[PDB]
């Protein structure tokens, strides 16, 4: 138990990091042709667009707030639970929402299909899963609103992205339910590279501010 | 003023046979892969009719193309750039592959394999290249309405038919039809250009032909909606976007595009067209949709007029190319006699790829007629083709440009026959439409005897010019995997080199 | 790092330019050669396609061909001349795809029911012969593999087991019926010379019998034989850049001469006008100056009209100087017709011949074969050209205005009027009253009387008669009033009289005007250009059963005009690119003639219609075809027994020839102590030997082993699909309707009858192809064959003058062979599997009278048939000729292989002249090499498709230069004028195969046609003829306008007239009695060339599948469609008496209503579903046509009206057929894999 624990919170976290950027790196560098978000849209337009954005606005609600939350008088810790809770918890409910309906269109929408690939199937399963655990922790955090649990997961995070050791101890305690998420969501990251998740790397950013009109020169 | 050239093209609607060789020849070059089989880069569509995809023209639905806003800047109609990125997880306006059609294919292989004793003949039925499972009915085509295949108040939804009282089309001896063969306009202001979230579409500088990077295109699939044409179809095997690449790798070396060379009908004319890209914007804004035909042709510039000449050599011009322009059958077609007209100008995307109208059987009438102004030959206003219709297609409704086109090559065909025939010197019809006889002798040179070096007018993209072109003549081809290729830095992460380059630095 | 070059971001922003509007950017761009890596190649071969010649550059790239594109660098035509650069069309444009494809046929394959009783029977039969005897002798054996045709079971086999099956089951048919029960069937020789060659040179060589094409898929013109009596010569499609007036008559140029169509749509620009008569808009439409419509197959009656028109204003009231000199020379107005004596008024019978008068014009050869006329001095003469002067003397077969007694200028009359010594009153057959409920009738007179200016002359046997000219009957038979107040002719455009505008208009439904303005612009544009005036005509006019009406009229309209022979003007008909050039160069290697003389040849209508037993099914009789003027009696019997007889006369070939094997004959003629011959002559008369076509079902005298190359036969070709399948094939068929037998009907006078018709008469089908064709599929053994990218061959066309090859690009893949080899392998095994069997044989050979022979003298004055003891037996006169033929069967691969003794030991020539070849096969000798040993040492060696080749460009004056002059120096002898000329100034040149792979070559003007190839002026028919003064091989030496045959004139031929469209009677019997529930109803069946496909080919090619409609389709017009409650694409059933098909709907404006048209052929292998009308797999367009002979089609032995391989004979017309049409409700797929529909 004491050593699956160093395992993975002390371990893993560190070994998924690794991959996960440098499986990045070599992917971008040496497959190009392979770098998309892979729409299948076309192939089957319907229940696409409340689907694909219910499940992205969520996922990116919630992207946002584990974000400043984790990695961050008048934000105390038990203020930032309350709003994981209610702001967190709306988002994963819309997530939660079109990812179902994705994950029913991909496998039994024929064209779909037939033509997806595996990768496409297991991530999106595991983030319909990793969303629905994660609401299940609401409820426990709810029987600490003094946000104490937080505090822990907190202490962890950080813990982590700053490379101290003994990451794992901050744990001490908590309620089982966040172990499994933060393995599945170490484990997204360890097989980000290797799906379509790259997609998000390329966030279209510099489109806001971009001349409309572009032209190559000679090279 | 940025002098900037490129390989226009002009196709003579009036001599298109409707044969789809050029679809079939581009077919089999460029897109037989999976995944862009239900792709056809050049595409011949019989009008009236609604294409392919079905109902492309309709900007109001499929929100293609430029609008001018009331402070008189542009934008595409998708939306301003924010509102573009708020599309992004689900194109609402994305035309789905039924608005193509499903590929499909034939098993074949069953009248092979049945067995011994079947109760029946065997036979291939269709299956779909899409689910790979046996399709009840093939019941769309990419060619479907083909001759005028379907009923007229189905072919009649044609939106050139707008504004039109269309009723007496129905009626059999008012029948009508023509065809529309098309590819990429290879825009001076393309709308797939300005809807690219990432910028993986551009065009290239020294002959203007637009490209999708297979490398840097993301699959946002945007761009598809930005294209008034719908000239970008999306691979959904790849999850990127393809479209017509104007066969740059001939290009390059000055060769037609497989389909100019491969027309049967000898339609197609290639040649280089100088323009100002300063220019671009201005021409592309102007306030009335009715002037950007001739608020786009004066962004072309005279390739014969010195002042030209000089600012197009300090910009970077070859002098192969400045040469190849003056000797351009477009720029003859579009500036000069005026025979050529742009697609849909009104979607202020400024095309490359234009068009001389058709003319067709004169329209029935109570008796046999009486000679006219041409004589026996015909006078612009008998013609069966609603000149609305022309108008609606190439001149944003002004049927003014295509009557001229279209009575200049009348008036050719009148002063040729007084020749020919009468034997004799006839200039009537010819000062009727303002062409001199030196004109319309030249007007007969390109477009009746046509010879390859006429139709045909390709310079060299010059390869060597701010490249390396010698390591590469020695290394290019071996594609063993260097990883190398594609970047500017050298550095990379499996420690190899370019096998097309010189890594040894001369020392003297 | 592409990753460390984001960080180059704003290091790569160049300039910004259009006030911010764009930003130049300085990055990578090397993912570009992605594209570039794709259209680079390994290498290009130029080649072309086989059944629009065009050539074509072939990619190769990682070993396997990849895609095409059209080659340019054909020799460039005169600079005021478009080029014809790149030519091609669609369907070429996509053959690459068949080369790996699914349906690509990779070994030789036979029947898994043949196989497994070939095989036990070869182990109880140590001799194939004997093996094979064992299995077809058994009725049941026979049957258990014929029955399974079509229905799956074909097992991977090698070519050492189907080359012995198929050399055992030759040898055993030859041995014992004959070798004319050997046949072989391919079309269009020259889109692949050399791959046609293949098969008909084994079976010439063996005896067995080569069928015919032109004439099968009805491209071929009667009309043309009957006007100038030549099969098919026309312009090419530059020479149309050189005419000032085009009428686009039924024909879809754009869409059935695609590389051709530039000429057309760019000689618009050089001030020509052009007219486009089609009943429904079609392609051709789009690029006309003036769309006319017609009612379909009342086209023969506008352009009577025009004539009307023309003749009036041209001829008479301001008669053209141009057009009066032109017919006065060229046709045969002037020539002198004797009037028959009849109750009440007279008949006009055949031409007054030199041998009726007194001292027969001084004229001792030939005087009952040469015509009569006046000159200016109302004299009577015979002048040069009548085909009387062709043979038996020289020096005046020619078109000089000549006496052909003094040899001195005249100058022949054209009309009487104004010299006649009284004025009788002729009948002219009028039909123009008839017609089904579909047409449009005009009610006068069966008969229509007219007054013609006579002249009373005195016979040479003391009786006396009434002549008149051609030229005064024509002005009568059009109607034109001459002064001599004709109740029948016409005051006026406006009156309704036999063949006024007016009275078209009710007919056709054109406008009077519209019929009257062309054909005044026409004619006036003829008039100051001298003939600059051309129709391009196509099938829309000759697929109907009378389409000689529909061509001449079309034909005299240009004649009166002075339109033929003119560049720039004339008769343009394309159909099918019949014109083989090398033609003297090919035939020998194709037929054997180089070992062998003569071959057996056959037309394919008369072969299938007899062994298919369409006839068993006649629902037309000859009776309702004849002229109301003619004795009914003289012409009873079923259609077939006028072919028994014609046969029998000479007058066409047979197949199989005689009731008993032709190959025991002279074994029979030496006991009876008497040659062969004579033995024949004596045993036809006595009884005692029959021809075969007066038993076909006895059970010896059907064709039992049948070899289809580069054809789809059963599949899109064979009209009456369902009687093949039922007759030939042996298997399940959809015939609808019932036989003569069963319908108590009147069995034919010459032929034999039985109730049950003997079926499965193939014993063995074998198909050689690439792909798994709906013919395969009903075959027993299928050989993989090489693509038209696979294999050496050669090309030519009739719309252009260039040469070129077919190459391989690579060699065949998988196990396919080319045909050349395929056959050469098959004479291998039959050389070895013969002995024993088949040893130097002595062969009975019947030949037709043939056309350019000096036999075509044969009957002059009426028809006499000896077997009703009418004359007497006279093989080649009377009868066909009785010829002996040695074979020497072991040696067959030998003779195969290598070429004969025949060239040097006889010579060489064709189209009746002759020349000495030697110097050629001493050429020949250095280029292919020679036999070291055997039957052939020292003999040109044919191992290779490229020794055939050569010795084809060798031999032809087209090709060799040298040849040429020969060609044209014998010709001068005929007509005593110099053509040599025509080639002297090329006789230094020789057309080599590796020089037109480099690049296209132009032939040379050669005898053999009468266009030329110069560069001044283009190639236009019948130009020789007018500018060299040779004549047309007619009766008369002229373009005739006048047919003067017996049958002709009793069929009322003689001159043109309407003809409504027939009735097949194929309908009323059958709608109604199998309801679906949906209504029926009853529309004309058209199938012109579709836009996917040449006729079947490329009808399973993907790319054509994609752009068209999936699959086989069908055209109706709105108004039909939404009577029937037809919706665009839904499932549709169309069918008669001659079976049914299923197809999908096309629903549109452009189709008129009251017809239908499902584009010709999309055959039976692609997405068909079961027919609720026969129970089985739908069928294809021709499982409801069946074939119908006409009877003029069957002369012979007459001049211009003889025989000659795809020259003459019956054709398979069809565009009369109707069909019930209606909405299908079951979509049951009868495979068993319960993915069926119900349409509601
Ligand atoms: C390695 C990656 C991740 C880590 C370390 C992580 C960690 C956590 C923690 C500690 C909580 C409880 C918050 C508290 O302290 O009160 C939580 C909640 C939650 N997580 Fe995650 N998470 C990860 C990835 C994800 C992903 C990929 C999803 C979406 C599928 C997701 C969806 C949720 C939801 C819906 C909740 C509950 C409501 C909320 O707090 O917003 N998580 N996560
Ligand atoms: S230019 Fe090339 S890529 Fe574009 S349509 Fe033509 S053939 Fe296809
Ligand atoms: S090949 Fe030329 S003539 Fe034929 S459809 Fe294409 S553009 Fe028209
Ligand atoms: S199929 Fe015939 S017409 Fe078409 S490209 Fe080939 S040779 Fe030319
Ligand atoms: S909108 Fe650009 S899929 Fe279109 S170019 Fe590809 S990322």
């Amino acid at each position: 138990m004491q050593f699956l624990n160093m395992f993975f919170f002390d371990i893993y976290p560190y070994i998924a990091g690794a991959v996960f950027l440098i499986g990045s790196w070599l992917r971008y560098d040496y497959g190009q042709y392979t770098w998309r978000a892979a729409s299948s849209q076309m192939l089957d337009r319907k229940g696409m667009n409340l689907a694909s954005n219910l499940f992205h606005i969520g996922i990116l609600g919630i992207f946002v707030g584990h974000f400043f939350g984790m990695l961050t008088a008048w934000l105390p810790i038990e203020v930032k639970q309350k709003m994981a809770m209610f702001a967190g918890g709306a988002s994963g409910v819309l997530c939660l929402i079109g990812g179902v309906l994705l994950l029913k269109r991909r496998l039994f929408s024929p064209r779909v299909r037939a033509t997806t690939t595996g990768a496409d199937i297991l991530i999106l399963s595991l983030l319909v899963i990793q969303c629905a655990l994660g609401l299940l922790t609401i409820p426990f955090s709810a029987q600490h609103m003094d946000g104490s649990e937080m505090m822990k997961l907190v202490g962890w995070a950080q813990s982590v992205v700053t490379f101290h050791g003994g990451a794992s101890q901050h744990l001490d305690g908590v309620a089982f339910i966040f172990r499994l998420h933060l393995v599945l969501g170490m484990t997204l990251f360890l097989l980000f590279p290797f799906s379509r998740l790259i997609h998000i790397w390329s966030v279209p950013v510099e489109y806001l501010t971009r001349k409309y009109q572009l032209v190559r020169a000679r090279h | 003023m940025k002098i900037r050239s490129q390989v226009g093209m002009v196709l003579n609607l009036d001599k298109c046979i409707g044969c789809h060789t050029c679809s079939v020849t581009c077919k089999n070059v460029w897109t037989s892969r999976e995944g862009v089989e239900y792709a056809w880069f050049n595409n011949v569509e019989t009008k009236p009719g609604q294409g392919f995809p079905t109902d492309w023209e309709n900007q109001e639905k499929y929100k293609g193309g430029w609008i001018r806003k009331i402070n008189g800047k542009l934008q595409p109609r998708m939306g301003n750039r924010a509102m573009l990125l708020g599309k992004i997880f689900a194109n609402p306006h994305l035309p789905g592959i039924d608005d193509y059609y499903e590929p499909f294919d034939f098993d074949y292989q069953n009248l092979h394999t049945a067995p011994e004793g079947s109760k029946s003949q065997p036979i291939a039925r269709p299956r779909s290249l899409i689910t790979g499972e046996r399709m009840a009915k093939i019941e769309k085509g990419p060619n479907w309405e083909d001759d005028l295949g379907g009923e007229f108040d189905k072919l009649a939804k044609d939106k050139n038919f707008d504004n039109i009282q269309k009723a007496m089309y129905s009626q059999f001896e008012n029948t009508f039809m023509m065809y529309l063969p098309r590819l990429c306009e290879h825009c001076l202001n393309p709308a797939c250009v300005a809807t690219c979230p990432s910028g993986a579409i551009y065009k290239r500088e020294e002959d203007g032909i637009v490209l999708i990077d297979q490398d840097k295109c993301r699959g946002w699939r945007m761009c598809i909606t930005g294209c008034p044409y719908k000239k970008i179809y999306f691979n959904w095997k790849s999850g990127k976007s393809e479209k017509c690449i104007f066969c740059y790798p001939r290009i390059e070396a000055g060769q037609p595009t497989v389909c100019s060379e491969t027309c049967v009908g000898r339609i197609r004319y290639l040649g280089v067209l100088l323009y100002d890209a300063d220019a671009i914007e201005r021409a592309a804004s102007t306030e009335n949709e009715k002037d950007l035909y001739q608020r786009q042709l004066d962004v072309f510039l005279d390739p014969n007029d010195p002042k030209v000449i000089e600012q197009a050599i300090k910009d970077g011009i070859p002098l192969s190319v400045i040469e190849a322009a003056q000797q351009s059958p477009v720029y003859k077609m579009a500036m000069e006699w005026k025979l050529a007209l742009p697609l849909h100008p009104e979607y202020r995307t400024l095309p490359m790829v234009w068009y001389v109208p058709p003319l067709s059987p004169i329209q029935s009438a109570a008796d046999a007629g009486e000679l006219g102004s041409n004589g026996i030959l015909p006078d612009v206003e008998s013609l069966r083709i609603p000149v609305q219709y022309l108008a609606n297609l190439l001149t944003a409704g002004d049927t003014k440009p295509v009557l001229r086109a279209l009575k200049r090559m009348l008036a050719m065909r009148h002063y040729k026959r007084a020749e020919t025939v009468d034997g004799k010197v006839d200039t009537r019809a010819l000062e009727e439409v303002g062409l001199t006889e030196a004109q319309a002798q030249e007007m007969y040179r390109y477009l009746a005897i046509a010879n390859y070096e006429d139709r045909f007018v390709v310079p060299s993209s010059h390869r060597e010019l701010a490249r390396e072109a010698f390591p590469e003549k020695n290394g290019c081809g071996f594609t063993f995997g260097d990883g190398c290729h594609g970047s500017d830095t050298k550095f990379n992460l499996f420690n190899s080199r370019r096998i097309d380059a010189i890594d040894v630095t001369s020392k003297t | 790092s592409k990753f460390l070059d984001r960080f180059r971001y704003f290091k790569q922003k160049g300039e910004t330019f259009a006030d911010g509007h764009g930003q130049l950017l300085n990055t990578n761009r090397d993912w570009e050669d992605g594209y570039r890596q794709r259209w680079q190649h390994d290498k290009i071969v130029r080649s072309t396609h086989g059944v629009g010649s065009c050539s074509w550059k072939i990619y190769v790239k990682n070993g396997l061909v990849t895609w095409e594109t059209q080659q340019t660098d054909y020799p460039r035509t005169r600079p005021d001349l478009p080029n014809h650069e790149p030519r091609g069309c669609p369907r070429g444009a996509s053959y690459s795809w068949y080369l790996y494809s699914a349906n690509r046929l990779k070994y030789p394959m036979m029947r898994k029911r043949l196989m497994k009783m070939w095989r036990e029977a070869k182990a109880l039969h140590s001799d194939p012969v004997e093996a094979w005897a064992s299995i077809i002798e058994d009725a049941d054996k026979a049957k258990s593999f014929k029955q399974a045709r079509g229905r799956g079971g074909f097992v991977r086999s090698s070519w050492q087991e189907v080359n012995e099956l198929i050399a055992a089951s030759n040898v055993y048919t030859i041995k014992n019926y004959g070798p004319d029960r050997v046949a072989g069937f391919s079309p269009i020789p020259a889109m692949s010379m050399v791959s046609y060659a293949s098969g008909a040179r084994y079976l010439s060589l063996i005896g067995g019998t080569c069928l015919s094409f032109y004439d099968w898929y009805c491209d071929l013109p009667p009309a043309s034989p009957q006007t100038w009596g030549e099969q098919t010569d026309v312009p090419e499609s530059a020479d149309w850049y050189n005419s000032s007036y085009i009428i686009a008559w039924g024909s879809n140029v754009p869409q059935t001469r695609t590389p051709d169509a530039h000429f057309f749509t760019e000689v618009r620009y050089k001030g020509t006008k052009t007219v486009a008569v089609t009943p429904d808009y079609a392609e051709i439409a789009k690029l006309c100056d003036l769309w006319l419509a017609p009612k379909q197959g009342t086209d023969a009656a506008m352009a009577l009209a025009m004539g009307h028109v023309m003749l009036r204003e041209f001829h008479l009231d301001n008669p053209s100087q141009y057009f009066t000199d032109y017919v006065r020379r060229y046709t045969d107005m002037p020539m002198l017709v004797m009037l028959e004596e009849r109750d009440g008024y007279y008949a006009a019978g055949r031409m007054l011949r030199a041998a009726d008068l007194v001292d027969a014009l001084g004229q001792e050869n030939n005087p009952e074969w040469k015509t009569v006329a006046f000159n200016t001095n109302g004299e009577m003469v015979a002048p040069n050209g009548s085909i009387g002067f062709r043979w038996g003397e020289k020096g005046k077969w020619n078109l000089e205005q000549r006496d052909g007694k003094t040899g001195e200028e005249t100058e022949l009359q054209l009309s009487l009027l104004g010299s006649q010594d009284e004025i009788a009153e002729v009948g002219f057959p009028y039909f123009g009253g008839d017609g089904t409920e579909h047409f449009n009738k005009v009610e006068l007179e069966n008969v229509l009387l007219h007054k013609l200016p006579v002249k009373r002359l005195q016979l040479a046997d003391g009786s006396t008669a009434l002549v008149t000219t051609v030229y005064d009957l024509t002005l009568a038979n059009y109607g034109l009033e001459r002064g001599l107040n004709d109740v029948n002719c016409a005051t006026s455009y406006d009156d309704v009289k036999a063949y006024t505008p007016a009275w078209a208009e009710q007919i056709t439904g054109v406008s009077r005007s519209q019929i009257i303005r062309i054909a005044r612009e026409f004619a006036d544009n003829a008039d100051k250009t001298h003939g600059r005036s051309m129709i391009i005509v196509g099938a829309g006019l000759n697929h109907w059963y009378h389409l000689d009406m529909n061509y001449r009229g079309l034909i005299n309209m240009l004649i009166f005009c002075g339109c033929v022979g003119q560049s720039g003007g004339g008769w343009a008909h394309y159909v099918g690119q019949e014109k083989l050039r090398p033609q003297t160069g090919w035939q020998p290697l194709a037929f054997a003639l180089d070992w062998q003389r003569p071959a057996r040849h056959m037309n394919s209508t008369s072969y299938f219609y007899n062994h298919s037993s369409q006839w068993r099914y006649e629902t037309v009789t000859a009776e309702e075809l004849l002229s109301p003027m003619a004795d009914k009696s003289r012409y009873t019997g079923h259609l077939i027994d006028f072919n028994v007889r014609a046969e029998r006369m000479g007058w066409l070939p047979s197949a199989p020839q005689l009731g008993t094997n032709p190959l025991t004959i002279a074994g029979e003629a030496e006991k009876a102590g008497m040659n062969p011959v004579d033995y024949t002559v004596k045993s036809l008369k006595e009884g005692s030997i029959r021809f075969a076509a007066e038993q076909p079902e006895n059970g010896k005298n059907h064709p039992r082993n049948l070899f289809i190359w580069r054809s789809n036969l059963l599949g899109s070709s064979g009209k009456g699909h369902e009687f093949m399948l039922k007759y030939l094939l042996g298997t399940e068929h959809g015939i609808q309707g019932k036989d003569l037998g069963q319908q108590g009907g009147v069995k034919p006078e010459e032929v034999d009858w039985q109730d049950n018709g003997l079926e499965g008469k193939l014993d063995l089908v074998v198909t050689l192809d690439f792909r798994l064709s709906s013919t395969c599929l009903y075959s027993d053994i299928i050989l993989p064959t090489a693509t038209w990218y696979e294999k050496d061959d050669m090309n030519t066309s009739d719309m252009h003058p260039f040469i070129h090859p077919l190459s391989a690009a690579v060699d065949p893949a998988w196990e396919a062979k080319s045909d050349w080899e395929i056959y050469k392998a098959i004479a291998k095994k039959f050389s070895e599997v013969c002995v024993g069997h088949l040893g130097k044989e002595t062969d009975i050979v019947t030949l037709p009278i043939q056309h350019d022979s000096a036999a075509e003298l044969a009957q002059p004055l009426d028809v006499k048939d000896w077997k009703k003891g009418e004359c007497d037996l006279i093989p080649g006169k009377t009868a066909p000729h009785i010829m002996v033929v040695e074979r020497d069967y072991p040696a067959t691969y030998e003779r195969f292989t290598s070429i004969g003794p025949l060239m040097e030991k006889i010579g060489n020539g064709g189209k009746g002249i002759a020349w000495n070849t030697q110097s050629e096969m001493d050429l020949l000798r250095k280029l292919n090499y020679t036999k070291a040993e055997g039957p052939a040492k020292g003999q040109p060696m044919l191992n290779t498709a490229i020794d055939a080749a050569e010795m084809i460009l060798t031999l032809a004056p087209e090709t060799n230069g040298q040849v040429a002059v020969k060609a044209w120096a014998a010709l001068s002898e005929f007509t005593g004028r110099d053509h040599t000329h025509l080639a002297l100034n090329k006789e230094d040149e020789k057309i080599r195969f590796r020089d037109i792979q480099a690049q296209p070559r132009k032939i040379i003007s050669s005898p053999t046609w009468s266009g030329l190839e110069d560069e001044h002026v283009s190639y236009n028919a019948g130009y020789t003829n007018v500018h060299e003064l040779i004549p047309w091989r007619t009766l008369s030496g002229r373009q005739q306008l006048y047919q003067d045959h017996q049958w002709m004139r009793d069929f009322g031929e003689s001159l043109l007239v309407y003809r409504p469209p027939i009735d097949t009677r194929s309908v009323k019997e059958v709608i109604g009695q199998k309801s679906n529930g949906n209504q029926e109803k009853a529309l004309n069946f058209l199938t012109p060339h579709q836009k996917w496909g040449i006729h079947s080919t490329y009808s399973d090619n993907l790319l054509m599948l994609t752009l068209g409609r999936g699959g086989p389709v069908v055209w109706l017009s709105e108004a039909d469609a939404k009577d029937l409650g037809i919706a665009d694409n839904d499932w549709i059933e169309v069918f008669n008496s001659n079976g049914a098909l299923t197809a999908r709907a096309v629903v549109s404006q452009r189709v008129p209503a009251g017809m239908t048209m499902m584009y010709h052929a999309q055959e039976r292998i692609v997405n068909l579903p079961g027919s609720e009308i026969t129970q089985q797999r739908g069928g294809i367009h021709n499982s409801v046509t069946r074939i119908t002979p006409k009877p003029t089609h069957m002369i012979g032995g007459y001049a211009h009206l003889a025989y000659g391989f795809n020259y003459y004979g019956t054709v398979g017309s069809n565009r009369d057929e109707f069909v019930v049409v209606r909405k299908m409700k079951n979509i049951d797929w009868l495979d068993g894999e319960g993915n069926d529909q119900v349409q509601e």
